[PDB]
């Protein structure tokens, strides 16, 4: 009824969607944007990718959606499908590694005035750095920049709204914990042109990583081989008669670790962390055999220990005075008492170099819990 | 309203325009279109198959003469906008490296100048076979070479003509990227009996190599060489150790065999050289050897390895006798061969351990020249 | 019968976008409903399943009851998809994957107006399973899906049965099983303030799983393990003295084979979910095992080395023999297996111990639970 | 002008886009089809999966677009569009193992009096038997049957090129391969009325020779100290024990071995050939070790009156020596001599024997490149 | 000519694509399915899923295209596209995991009275059961159902069309091999509505497993296991002088077992196998574990071994006497006596269980041989 026909049919000859509510030669298309961020489905720490979920508040204004008591009148606001808006190919600069999905074919929003917003519940996979230097205790707050894709300032531009965390719905099961989340935004205009481009709002995740699985894993082998270590200082004094049986040990010993290392390239490879880290182990770890190396070398050190008739008497206890003094010279290396220092010489060196290592991972994280 | 509505009905881009037909003022020379090829990322390398995942930025020119507007349109803002469907769009084709077609860097919005002059350059995702060979791994890992231009048209339908690679190289790569020239082309060739197409050829001259495999990976090389190395020395210390001496073989050899065998893994996912490959497994066949001379220098070795006058004769008899048995042993135990032993051990690794970073230098001097 | 009259008649009004809203301030009579058909993938350390799901669609638009032509020609119609009014689906806390031949397909239209339709759906969620779900008493799956375009104030959807269910087609070759489903139909205000409820549709699923294949892998290994490390425990009072170093050939196999454990099953947990109670029983049922175990060798490793002419000089040999005696009397008083025979029933009930704490404990987890 | 807007048009007018440039049921149109190859990327020897990359050239005549003096003598030579011409929906009856990539529809180059040509290089999946005999040295050749999927000839005949085109003229120089030669094979199997597909052959050769080398080393190397554990019975006679502790780590080693193999032909079986023997080969130094394991066992034992006292100390000593002088009779080193030569023939036999075989598998099926 | 554009252009007119060419109420609309799988490229009995060729013969009837002099006096029979009409949306019931593939855009053949067929040559996705009942020797029956997807008897219905085999074009590269297969017709009517329900193809794939390579690796390491156990009874009887030495073996084999493990339940896990089959390895390897354990121990089992001139000349000869008697002490410990007994006690029992295992492997190797 109320020029019922005559309303839709005007409405839809002179009207364009193509087009973008340019107002004359100056502040661009006035584009409001914000994350609100509710979800963190899938995230990987090695390859730095993050498939979450952001509805992509937007807010703009188109004058010609402005009416009178024919679309106005009809019902105050009045919900218009998207198609009739221009869509900027907005994208994550330095992320981006994925499509958003669940923006097309939905609901746009319009005012008696013009007003205009869409908070579409985006998904998309990103890509932004974590490095090696993203799970340690100390954080890296990933930039994530975020702004119009294929058009320039002349054109359109984008502005922060407001300040929220990223904490304010971070995922509880992450391996991960947040500190803080802060969004300014910019134009970046190139000294390669002279012209005035793009805008963009700026992300900075600043969250520290780590469960600690990999943790108790890692010195659980290092206290428990530095038990057989520790057996391999101690052995010699209460049971140096199992020098060789030592030996056993540290091939058991080398190859677990060895076997050890491989752990870690796969884990490490498998989840970043900063190498600054793995070197603790590193020299620690060869620091067991450095010292086996000394120790046991030092522990196999020693050159073996590792009338007439009164006459044959006389031959007799001979024979057994020679062979005597002789037992007396592989004991004469095996003294027992090296044996003693080289435990507490390396006991304190570990009790030292392990409070080295307990050092800088303890004082590393007296920086980190902070 | 200058003539505005007749005028883009005067285009009717779609309608009045030809956009099944290339504006090339017909059948001449060609239309001049111009490529401009800037990588913004690489994100993925495969040494061993020649193949690259990296993005480009493809930017096109070429004048459209059709899309000349005038005052209503050119005037009326000298800059506008124009879908990919409206705006004639040069097929290029991505000449050795698009064994994997193009994406988003496909029917994209372009950017329509005033006079006809279009412009169209979105990002392009896309897969490479570029001259990786099994030379791509010497040290001056060869020179990537890649073409970009219109594929559909030739020398009288399109005219191509001509930005480092490091520009945007990926920093997570496990190569380094040494210089990236660019220069245009048009060619024609025997089996055509007429030129044609025109394109951008970009040549990538990289390298790669960690300075990390080296490191965990000769580490073991002078630790388990020390035991061998310590093995020889270990023989004089005590070679009573005979079984678990023993034992550290098996250790050792153990050790060595799946060593290697993390060597090809890494290997197959990387085409590794013959030169290289073979310093790594000639070495440690070396100790390997030494593990087998091991066996025998450390078990070698055949043994190493007046009636109460009457009576005690009888034992001064069995005394002497069996001190001949005792003494054939030492007669085997051959010590004064020992220091000779390590020394020629310690004479060898040193031959050869310098053989090799002598060789290591003896090509480390050449490309360095 | 008019038949093509007709069809030509509303085809010429037939509005395509309009919803069947007799006026705009109650909203249509929307119904739903799913059964489970298909519980493709369960990945519960990242929450998320696949499932086809029987979508059942129903509402109500007359603006299409028909006359002798079609109404009473038949009263079913299977009319186009793209032809009426169609609910875009999704689980707000689940679907996570635009749903799959859940759209697209042929509706029902009876003749009064009433539309019946029903397609297949294979697509992600992320439901429950949050550090918990792996127990005996189990999280129940919460999934909510409504139409994520419009908001109840015109759409309104109904379910049905929030009592009766998930098993209906629950899948057996899955590694757990269902006890329960509850579904309620609801309005929308959730944790983030939102308002102007959106009716939506939950689901919960409360399952059971658990059955281990791994668990006598595991329990005959540890009882061949225990009693290997009792052998290592009663066999030395059996074994001879060449058995020192025999104990300790089988710590070296024994722990070989331990962290090769501990390699086998983490990996086991981190390809599919993850918690810790149980997690406990074994690392530290698993560490004691090594403790006593190298306690043992510490302890065969206590023990201080167990680890006329004629006359004058029958007088000195007859000392070497008393002489060597008081040696091989050291071995005596060193060697008096106290500690050893007693190390046997110390494992032994500790064994006992260990093993009652644990399966005694396993007991409840499962009873209580049960 | 000549008419032209009036060509132009009345082709536009009457041309149909949907139609086969021939006239009726006849000798129909004779299209031309030759694919000059790019290269190749990867071929899955195993399940005999080939995806290579080539241009597919097409071209017949549509004497429909004869044009005339603008576009016809105008410009001899135009591009436009496929999308208007019946295209070989071409399937491969082996290979075409999926899609097409740069296939279909792209321009193509349309000549005045109706000649078309259509130059696309593309990626496509295909599957030609190279089944689990592609490491012969004799390899094998196959069948490689390009034809349309929903057309049957009988509205146009299919023809090609040169059939020695080679495939080695676009092989992959990543190949670890090699080729021979490419018949080209016209067909039409009379088991369908529908004349089809054409057979081409591929006469492969692939010779990587890169791992099979240190493969020998443990044949070899493994027969060092297995020749050394047959040489170190009567080199160290108490091998004895040490010589079982070589088996362990020989039977590991060779066990490891078995692990490697399976998941490397896990992506490129054929014949078992080298396996086949070396299978042999891996049985003999594991039972020749295992027998002369039981050669090792085989030994049972192995594995006056002042004057008085004098005879009473002549008896011990000599009566016991004997004893043990009963062990040597018992433990000569007859076998061990006999055997290690046995192990001479065994060793040097079974060694000469694989050697002649992989030696004969080399040379002897090498010829049958064709 | 003959009323040619006439023709032509009135069939486009008046015939809607969409309709389906209902007769009446009654009937439905005659449809026939007749599935052909011209051959399957790869299935995983795991995940029960294939891919399989398959030419869909779909037939029925539309009244409406039987034709006069000026269509079928054309030419007889002719080939009409697709599009134009309405495709059964066909449906594998429990199955259907992917959609038909070159389905789509096909054409199809019109008799001169009007009969239709739609026989386009399809491979798609599979899913049947497997259950962890199809890998045994005695199979399971593959069951799976084909129909009218949304459309009931009423409105339509599916009809078979013949019998014919699975393994008449059964993948020879199958690690599975068939038993036979059949299909029978059937209509579901639910008690639920008193409606008559769509038609049905029901499937029956009766295959049994197992591609025999795996069965020779696998037996003969454990009768290679069975003679080092073997030893492991014959070394200690015949020379218990390496006990400890086989106290290796018992840790490199285990360990060997336990490696065997990994693999084969992967195996497990890329294969599904009737669990029962688990149990063999389970007694086997177990006993393998118990007769170690108590073999072993007992190997173990025992305590150590795993005139006044002339008087001295008596306290001497006294002194070497009763040590002589310490020396058989020992002996009576280690006796050759049972070690006997345990070699036949279990040879026994080996051959008991061995042949026991050779039992039910035997049996329904007595049923499936059959």
């Amino acid at each position: 009824s109320e020029h019922e026909t005559r309303l839709v049919a005007n409405l839809l000859e002179n009207y364009n969607k193509v087009i973008r509510p340019v107002e004359h030669h100056t502040h661009f298309v006035d584009i409001t944007v914000g994350l609100q961020l509710i979800q963190l489905i899938n995230v990987d720490e090695v390859n730095q990718i993050v498939e979450t979920n952001v509805r992509l508040r937007q807010q703009w204004i188109d004058v010609r959606l402005r009416w009178n008591p024919a679309d106005y009148g009809g019902i105050k606001k009045i919900r218009l499908p998207s198609d009739d808006v221009w869509l900027p190919d907005l994208v994550l600069y330095n992320n981006a590694d994925g499509d958003f999905a669940i923006v097309h074919m939905t609901k746009l929003l319009l005012d008696y005035t013009g007003k205009i917003m869409w908070t579409p519940p985006a998904i998309f996979k990103s890509y932004c750095e974590i490095i090696v230097t993203h799970f340690p205790f100390d954080q890296q707050n990933c930039t994530m920049k975020l702004g119009i894709w294929t058009y320039d300032g002349t054109k359109v531009s984008i502005s922060p709204e407001s300040d929220r965390p990223d904490l304010s719905t971070f995922m509880e099961s992450g391996e991960w914990v947040m500190k803080d989340y802060r969004g300014w935004k910019h134009w970046v205009y190139y000294t390669c042109c002279p012209d005035t481009p793009y805008l963009d709002i700026t992300y900075h995740f600043i969250m520290q990583r780590i469960p600690l699985y990999f943790v108790v894993n890692v010195i659980i082998p290092c206290l428990l081989f530095s038990f057989l270590t520790v057996l391999v200082f101690y052995l010699p004094t209460d049971s140096g008669e199992k020098m060789t049986l030592s030996i056993s040990v540290l091939l058991s010993l080398t190859v677990f670790l060895l076997v050890i290392v491989e752990l870690i390239p796969s884990t490490s490879s498998a989840v970043p962390l900063i190498g600054k880290y793995m070197l603790f182990t590193m020299i620690f770890v060869i620091s067991s055999i450095i010292v086996t190396v000394v120790v046991i070398n030092t522990h196999h050190r020693s050159p073996s220990t590792h009338s007439a008739i009164e006459g044959v008497k006389y031959i007799a206890e001979h024979m057994k005075s020679d062979e005597e003094s002789s037992n007396a010279a592989e004991e004469w290396k095996y003294v027992a008492m090296v044996i003693d220092h080289i435990l507490l010489c390396v006991f304190m060196l570990i009790c030292i170099i392990g409070t080295v290592s307990v050092f800088a991972g303890r004082l590393i994280e007296l920086s980190q819990e902070g | 309203v200058n003539e505005e509505e007749r005028l883009i009905n005067d285009l009717l881009i779609v309608n009045k325009y030809n956009k099944h037909v290339r504006p090339v003022k017909h059948n001449n020379e060609v239309v001049n279109i111009a490529l401009s090829l800037t990588l913004s990322n690489l994100i993925s390398l495969k040494e061993t198959d020649e193949t690259l995942t990296t993005n480009v930025w493809m930017d096109h020119a070429w004048y459209d003469h059709r899309l000349t507007w005038n005052a209503s349109e050119y005037s009326d803002i000298s800059i506008l906008r124009l879908r990919p469907e409206l705006i004639w769009i040069p097929d290029i084709v991505l000449q050795n490296n698009n064994d994997g077609q193009y994406n988003v860097a496909y029917f994209c919005n372009v950017l329509v100048r005033p006079n006809g002059y279009v412009t169209w350059l979105p990002p392009a995702i896309f897969r490479s076979s570029c001259p990786i060979n099994v030379l791509y791994f010497p040290f001056d890992w060869q020179n990537c070479s890649l073409k970009f231009t219109a594929l559909n048209y030739n020398a009288n339908e399109i005219s191509m003509d001509l930005i480092i690679d490091p520009e945007a190289f990926t920093e997570n790569g496990e190569w380094e990227i040494i210089h990236k020239p660019a220069k245009k082309n048009i060619y024609g060739d025997k089996f055509p009996n007429g030129t044609n197409y025109q394109d951008v050829t970009f040549y990538l001259i990289i390298r790669r190599k960690p300075l990390f495999y080296v490191i965990n990976f000769i580490t073991p090389c002078v630790l388990i060489s020390f035991l061998a190395a310590l093995a020889f020395y270990l023989p004089a210390e005590s070679g009573e150790k005979m079984s678990t001496a023993i034992c550290v073989l098996l250790a050792q050899a153990v050790f060595l065999l799946l060593t290697s065998q993390r060597l090809p893994e890494t290997a197959l996912a990387v085409p590794l050289i013959g030169k290289y490959l073979m310093f790594i497994m000639s070495l440690v066949t070396g100790v390997v050897v030494n593990c087998g001379i091991v066996l025998n220098f450390h078990f070698r070795t055949p043994s190493t390895h007046s009636g109460i006058d009457s009576t005690n004769y009888i034992v001064k008899q069995i005394k002497e006798k069996n001190a001949y048995d005792e003494e054939v042993g030492n007669w085997n135990l051959v010590g004064q061969t020992i220091d000779r032993l390590s020394m020629f051990i310690i004479t060898p690794v040193m031959v050869l351990g310098t053989i090799f970073i002598f060789v290591m230098g003896n090509f480390n001097r050449p490309p360095a020249k | 019968n008019e038949e093509g009259r007709l069809i030509e008649k509303l085809l010429g009004d037939y509005d395509k976008r309009i919803k069947p809203a007799k006026t705009l301030d109650h909203v249509i009579d929307v119904t739903l409903k799913l059964t489970l058909t298909n519980l493709i993938s369960l990945n519960e350390k990242e929450e998320a399943l696949t499932t086809n799901v029987w979508i059942e669609i129903q509402w109500n638009d007359y603006r299409l009851s028909w006359n002798t032509s079609e109404y009473e020609g038949i009263d079913l119609v299977r009319i186009p998809s793209e032809l009426l009014w169609l609910p875009d689906v999704v689980l707000e806390n689940n679907v996570d994957g635009q749903f799959e031949v859940a759209y697209y397909a042929n509706v029902l239209v009876y003749n009064d107006g009433s539309m019946y339709w029903l397609p297949p759906a294979i697509y992600r969620s992320t439901c429950p399973i949050a550090v918990t779900y792996f127990p005996f008493d189990w999280q129940n799956c919460s999934l909510v899906f409504r139409s994520q375009t419009y908001n109840a104030h015109e759409v309104n959807l109904q379910l049905s049965a929030e009592e009766g269910i998930d098993p209906e087609d629950f899948t057996e070759n899955g590694e757990w099983t269902i006890r329960h489903r509850p579904a309620k139909k609801n309005y929308n205000w959730q944790l983030t303030k939102d308002d102007i409820d959106f009716q939506e549709i939950i689901f919960f699923l409360i399952i059971q799983r658990k059955p281990l294949f791994y668990i006598i892998n595991i329990i005959a290994p540890c009882v061949l393990i225990s009693s290997l490390v009792v052998l290592v425990y009663f066999l030395p009072a059996q074994a001879g003295g060449q058995k020192c170093t025999l104990s300790i050939s089988v710590l070296l196999a024994q722990t070989i084979f331990l962290f090769l454990i501990a390699q086998k099953v983490p990996e086991t947990s981190l390809n599919v979910p993850l918690i810790g109670k149980y997690l406990i029983f074994v690392m530290f049922v698993s560490l004691v095992i090594v403790t006593n175990c190298v306690i043992v060798l510490n302890v065969s490793l206590r023990t201080p080395n167990t680890h006329s002419c004629v006359e004058a000089c029958n007088f000195i040999a007859k000392s070497t023999k008393e002489q060597n005696d008081s040696g091989s009397e050291n071995e005596n008083w060193v060697l008096i297996g106290k500690v050893i025979d007693k190390a046997c029933f110390w494992i032994a009930l500790l064994l006992f111990s260990l093993g009652t704490l644990a399966i005694f404990l396993t007991g409840h987890l499962n009873q209580v639970p049960e | 002008s000549v008419m032209e807007d009036t060509l132009l048009s009345v082709l536009f007018e009457n041309y149909n886009p949907k139609v086969r440039p021939s006239q009726t049921v006849g000798d129909k149109v004779t299209v031309r089809v030759g694919l000059t190859l790019t290269s190749l990327l990867i071929l899955n020897e195993k399940n005999e999966e080939m995806t290579t990359s080539v241009f597919l050239n097409l071209a017949w005549t549509d004497y429909r677009l004869q044009w005339d003096p603008a576009a016809y003598e105008g410009i001899k030579d135009l591009s436009i569009p496929s999308d208007d011409v019946w295209q070989p929906d071409i399937v491969l009856m082996n290979n075409n193992d999926g899609s097409f990539e740069i296939t279909l529809h792209v321009n193509v180059l349309v000549q005045h009096t109706g000649a078309v040509s259509w130059h696309p290089s593309a990626i496509y999946r295909s599957s030609c038997t190279i089944k689990v005999m592609y490491f012969p040295f004799d390899w094998q050749n196959c069948t490689m049957v390009f034809k349309s999927y929903t057309y049957d000839t009988s509205e146009v005949i299919l023809q090609h090129a040169l059939d020695a085109m080679i495939n080695q003229d676009a092989f992959t120089e990543n190949g670890q391969w090699s080729i021979e030669h490419k018949p080209s094979r016209k067909n039409w199997r009379s088991d369908d009325p529908s004349y089809e597909d054409v057979t081409f052959y591929l006469i492969i050769q692939r010779k990587p020779l890169f791992y099979i080398v240190y493969t020998i080393v443990p044949c070899i190397l493994i027969s060092i100290l297995a020749i050394l554990v047959f040489y170190l019975p009567p080199d160290a006679g108490e091998k004895m024990s040490l010589s079982i502790s070589a088996l362990l780590a020989l039977t590991v080693f060779l066990l490891l071995l078995a692990d490697k193999v399976p998941e490397t032909s896990l992506s490129v079986p054929i014949i078992i050939s080298y396996l086949m023997f070396i299978m042999i080969l891996v049985a003999f130094s594991v039972i020749l070790s295992v027998v002369v394991l039981n050669l090792h066992h085989r030994s049972p034992n192995t594995h006056e009156a002042v004057e008085a006292i004098k005879y009473i100390a002549e008896q011990l000593e000599s009566a016991s020596e004997f004893d043990d002088l009963k062990k040597d009779w018992q433990y000569v080193a007859m076998v061990a001599d006999r055997l290690f030569l046995y192990i001479f023939i065994t060793m040097c036999s079974i060694g000469t024997f694989s050697i002649f075989l992989d030696a004969s598998h080399n040379v002897p099926p090498d010829n049958p490149f064709a």
